[PDB]
RNA sequence: CUACCCUUGGUCAGGUUGAAGUUCAGGUAACACUGAAUGGAGGACCGAACCGACUUACGUUGAAAAGUGAGCGGAUGAACU
RNA sequence: UGAGUAGCGAAAGACGGGUGAGAAUCCCGUCCACCGAUUGACUAAGGUUUCCAGAGGAAGGCUCGUCCGCUCUGGGUUAGUCGGGUCCUAAGCUGAGGCCGACAGGCGUAGGCGAUGGAUAACAGGUUGAUAUUCCUGUACCACCUAUAUCGAUGGGGGGACGCAGUAGGAUAGGCGAAGCGUGCGAUUGGAUUGCACGUCUAAGCAGUAAGGAUCCGGUACGCUGAGCUGUGAUGGGGAGAAGACAUUGUGUCUUCGAGUCGUUGAUUUCACACUGCCGAGAAAAGCCUCUAGGGUGCCCGUACCGCAAACCGACACAGGUAGUCAAGAUGAGAAUUCUAAGGUGAGCGAGCGAACUCUCGUUAAGGAACUCGGCAAAAUGACCCCGUAACUUCGGGAGAAGGGGUGCUCUUUAGGGUCCCAGAAGAGCCGCAGUGAAUAGGCCCAAGCGACUGUUUAUCAAAAACACAGGUCUCUGCUAAACCGUAAGGUGAUGUAUAGGGGCUGACGCCUGCCCAGU
RNA sequence: UGAUAUUGAAAUGCUUUCUAACCCGCACCACUUAUCGUGGUGGGAGACAGUGUCAGGCGGGCAGUUUGA
C-alpha cells in the first residue's frame, strides 16, 4: 500500500511513501546483528573511487542466508521485518531443532516452509529446493550460479524468473531482464516472487530525503571546466559538441557495449535482454 | 579570524617526530642529513 | 639505602610542619615504599606515610648563557615515633 | 588553515500553526460522507544563543594582510560544532 | 630630510592622607560611574614558572612611574577513591607466516596499539602569602594479606546495548511574601503596629517510595529485578546575622563562652529514550551474572598560574578567533528589553580652547523625491486584545492581506482557576499635550521578467536569472557485474543482485514534444 | 584481433568428444575455537582461458612540439 502526502508545504508537495502494513515485529532481532561501518566510495587507498556516495543513516547488517541447506527440517516463520540494506523485508524463521534464521521474504508469506531437495511437501512459496526438481514453468527466486555458494539471482524487491525447459545437465531461465540463459541443474532455488512489489512506485519527495540514504549531489558535465570532464568549456549554455556523449574519463558513455562480464560465460548465454 | 596554526601535542610528535622518522625510509634520510649538519634538534 | 639526598629547610613549607612532618630531595625514580623503608632503616623510626611530588627543571638560573636547573623530587614523611630527621 | 569522507560525543530562551491517524455523533445493505473533541506532522511560521555575509557609512603608513557600526538571512535541519 | 610633524589602539573619574630625591599616573580611603546569559565563577586544549614574599628602576610599558605579566634574591604543586596507566574496544595505524613487485617496497591473515564512548571504591568543614575531593579534623567505601562443600575457563548462553520528535505526569534545586530570632528606632514636615538581615547541614548505612517494566544454562514446542524522591540518625558534631568579655588607633585582631532554623505558594532547560508515534530503522569488547568441560598492605603520571585572555592562535600589553559546565531580582513568552545582586572594573598619555574641515548623534519653518543612474540613506509601520479581510489557487494557501478600534490610575459591585497563587465582566470617577507615556519588536499595494520550492558558491571586488534538487528520458551492466584506484597483489561498487548499480542530457506541476538516418 | 610457447589424448586444416595439464573472489576437512594462505578431497571449466615474444587496427584518454615575413 502507497501514503499520499498532502501538500502541506513545497518539498512535501508531490511525495509518496509505504504503508508499512505487512512489517509486523518492527524490532530487529538480536544476535544476528553484525556492525556495519559506512565507506563513502573509497578504495583501500582512501580515495573515492565511485562518485556520488557518502553520508546516510547509520544501519546494522542482517545476517540473511541464501544457501537454504537443511535437510528436511521445519520452519514457522516467525515475522516479517524492515531491512534496510535492500529492498525486500526479511523473514525470522524458526527452525524445529531450535536455529533461528532471516530469509528473504516471498510475497505472501507467514505460513511455515521446508528447505527441501525434492517434492515430498510439494513445491510452494518459501520452499527452496534444487532445480532439476522444479517443474517447468514456474516463478522461483533467489537462484544460485554455482552449487552451494547460495543465491544470487532475483534477490530484490518484486523480482522473479520462470524456468524453461531442461537439458539433462542445465536448466534454462528467463531472467526478469528478459535474458535466458543456462544454469547448472544441481542450483538450489527457492519458490514464488519476492514481496515489497510497491518499492518502485514511491516518489521520495524532496532533495534530503535522497539525501539520508546515502546519495549526493551529481553534477552535469556541462556546467564543468575544459579540464574536469570532456564536455566541459565554452560559452553560454553550450551543447554536446562532439560525436558522442562521453563519461567523465574519456569514454563513449551512449550506445558502446561493455560486455567483458566473463568469456566462459558466454556459451552458457543463449539470449540478449529486452530490457 | 581564524588563522593557520593551531598548536596541538598530540598530531605534532605524531606527523613529526623522532619515531614517525625512524618508522619510514626517507625520515632516517631525514635524520641522516640533520645529523651531518649538526643540528642540535633532529625531530619534534 | 641512601635514595634520600637532602633535607629541605624552607620557611613554612617544611618549618610549619616539622612537628611531625620532614622533608627531603630524594632521588628521582623512586617509589615512596622505598623512602617509606630507606627512612625506617637509616633513623630507625616508624613513618606513618609518605607524600611525593615532582618538579620541573626552571629556567631561572641565567647568567651571560641561560640554562636550566635540575629537575628534582621531593618527599614528605609522617612520622609515627621518632624525631630529629633534619637539623 | 581549507574541501569531502570515516568513527564517536555536544548545542539549538521561547511562542504559535494545527497534517495523518484515532474517538464519539449522525448516514447508509454497506462502504463510507458531514460535525465535534483528541493527536502533534513539517528541508513549517515569528524570534534570542549559534552559524552567515545582502546594503551602506567609516578605515585605507587601518585597531586588523579582510575589520567595525547600523540594519539584513537561516535558526529541527541537505543544521552547526 | 620630511619634523618636533602623524600617531599615542573603542570607555568616568574627583578629592583626602601617605611614601618618596621626584606623584594626574604607586598604596589606603569616601563619593561617583560601567558590565551583570557577563567584563562574574569553574574547567579542556595551548602556553610552560607568567604564581608568592622581600628588595630594584639601566632597558620593556606607545606618557609618568616610588609601580608591573619586567630585573635580582629566596620560595610555592602533597591522592588507595579526582583525569589518564596496571581494564575494554571505534575509525585508523601496524602486522609473524603470506600474496604481489626492477630495487626501494605495496597489500594483508592471526595478533596488537588505540577514545571523543563503556567499566571503575569519598564526602562535609578548617587551614596558608603561595596546594586542597590531595594536608588536618570527623565520618566512610573498595581490593588484596596474615591470624581465631568450594573454584569453575581462552569455550556456550544472557546482559552490556543505544535513533529522531512530541506532549502528560512525580519529585527536587533554586525564587519570593509572612511569622520567628538578632540588631537598629532616626533626617528636614510627618510616623513609631517602623526600617534591615538570617533561616541550615554531606557521603555511606538502614527503612519505603510517584511512577515504569528435545550442559542442570540458552533456543524449540507441549512475586521479579531495578527506581528519582522522602525520612531516623550521622550531627551534644560542624557552621553563622551577630553578642559579651584582653595589650601597644590592642584599626584589626588570638582566646573561651552562648543563639533562631517554622510552615506555605508557584515551579525547572536538572531528575527517565521511560511511555506514545514515526521512517531515515538507529556501535563493538570487557566488567557482571550464568551453564557445563574441568591487625595490616595499597604503585607511576598531572596538579601552581592565565584560560573570551596583557600569559593561547594573530610579529605587538593588537576592537578578530577559541569547545564545555553554572545562570539571581523588578518586568516579561523569554537565556529579548531597561535598571540592578553575587562578584569584578574605571581600560597605561593628559590640561586647555569650544576656529575651518572630516567622522558619529539630535532638531528644523513651507513644500515634499523636485534630488539621483536609483527614494541609496534616513524617516515612517512595529507590542498585545478585538472586529475585518480581495483577485488568484496545486484547495495547503495568498494572509499579520488590505482597512479600522482599544491600552493609565482610583473606587465599586462581581460565576472563575490552582493549593497564598493565576485569570476575568460591567459601572462610576480623576488627570495631561500625550496612557505598549522610556528601551525593543512588519511599511504596504498594483503589474511584468527569471528560477518551481528549502539549500549552495568565486576563504579576502560577483551570491545570482549560476550549481543542487525531487521528477523525466536514453544507455551500459547476469555477478569475479559494468565503472573506477592501483593499472600487481588488493580494493570501492556491495557484504548489494536488474523495482539493483555506473554514465549522458533535461530539471516541481499542467498541456505537449513536429519532420529528416544525407553525413559523423 | 592473429601466429607461436606453456599444450595433451581420440573420431568423423576446419569440426565434435575425453581428461592429467592450466584455472575456479565454488563446497567440505586439517594446519587453527582465524580462512589471508598453503594442502587434500568433491564439483565446474578444460587444452579454452590466463600469462610471455612477434604483428595489424582504434586510440586529445595522456605527452612533446609546430602554427612565416
Amino acid at each position: 500500500a502507497i501514503k499520499k502526502y498532502k501538500p502541506i508545504t513545497n518539498g512535501r508537495r508531490n511525495m509518496t511513501s509505504l504503508d508499512f502494513a505487512e512489517i509486523t515485529k518492527t524490532t530487529p532481532e538480536k544476535s544476528l546483528l553484525k556492525p556495519l561501518p559506512k565507506k563513502a566510495g573509497r578504495n583501500n587507498q582512501g580515495k573515492l573511487t565511485v562518485r556520488h556516495h557518502g553520508g546516510g543513516h547509520k544501519r546494522q547488517y542482517r545476517v540473511i542466508d541464501f544457501k537454504r541447506n537443511k535437510d528436511g527440517i521445519n520452519a514457522k516463520v516467525d515475522s516479517i521485518q524492515y531491512d534496510p540494506n535492500r529492498s525486500a523485508n526479511i523473514a525470522l524463521v524458526v527452525y524445529a531443532d531450535g536455529e533461528k534464521r532471516y530469509i528473504i521474504a516471498p510475497k505472501g508469506l507467514e505460513v511455515g516452509q521446508i528447505v527441501e531437495s525434492g517434492a515430498e511437501a510439494d513445491i510452494k512459496v518459501g520452499n527452496a529446493l534444487p532445480l532439476q526438481n522444479i517443474p517447468v514453468g514456474t516463478v522461483v527466486h533467489n537462484i544460485e550460479l554455482k552449487p552451494g555458494k547460495g543465491g544470487q539471482i532475483a534477490r530484490s524487491a518484486g523480482a522473479s524468473a520462470q524456468v524453461l525447459g531442461k537439458e539433462g545437465k542445465y536448466v534454462l531461465i528467463r531472467l526478469r531482464s528478459g535474458e535466458v540463459r543456462m544454469i547448472l541443474s544441481t542450483c538450489r532455488a527457492t519458490i514464488g516472487q519476492v514481496g515489497n512489489l510497491q518499492h518502485e512506485l514511491v516518489n521520495v519527495g524532496k532533495a534530503g530525503r535522497s539525501r539520508w540514504k546515502g546519495i549526493r549531489p551529481t553534477v552535469r558535465g556541462s556546467v564543468m571546466n575544459p579540464n574536469d570532464h570532456p564536455h566541459g568549456g565554452g560559452e553560454g549554455r553550450a551543447p554536446i559538441g562532439r560525436p558522442s556523449p562521453m563519461s567523465p574519463w574519456g569514454k563513449p558513455t551512449l550506445g558502446k557495449k561493455t560486455r567483458r562480464g566473463k568469456k566462459s560465460s558466454d556459451k552458457l548465454i543463449v539470449r540478449g535482454r529486452k530490457k | 579570524v581564524k588563522r593557520t596554526y593551531q598548536p596541538n601535542k598530540r598530531k605534532h610528535s605524531k606527523v613529526h617526530g623522532f619515531r614517525k622518522r625512524m618508522s619510514t625510509k626517507n625520515g632516517r634520510k631525514v635524520l641522516a642529513r640533520r645529523r651531518r649538519k649538526g643540528r642540535k634538534v633532529l625531530s619534534a | 639505602r641512601d635514595i634520600l639526598k637532602r633535607p629541605v629547610i624552607t620557611e613554612k613549607s617544611s618549618e610549619a610542619m616539622a612537628e611531625d612532618k620532614y622533608t627531603f630531595d630524594v632521588d628521582t625514580r623512586v617509589n615512596k615504599t622505598q623512602v617509606k623503608m630507606a627512612v625506617e632503616e637509616i633513623f630507625n623510626v616508624k613513618v606513618a606515610s609518605v607524600n611525593i611530588m615532582n618538579y620541573k627543571p626552571k629556567k631561572k638560573r641565567m647568567g651571560r648563557y641561560q640554562g636550566y636547573t635540575n629537575k628534582r623530587r621531593k618527599a614528605i614523611v609522617t612520622l609515627k615515633e621518632g624525631s630529629d630527621d633534619l637539623f
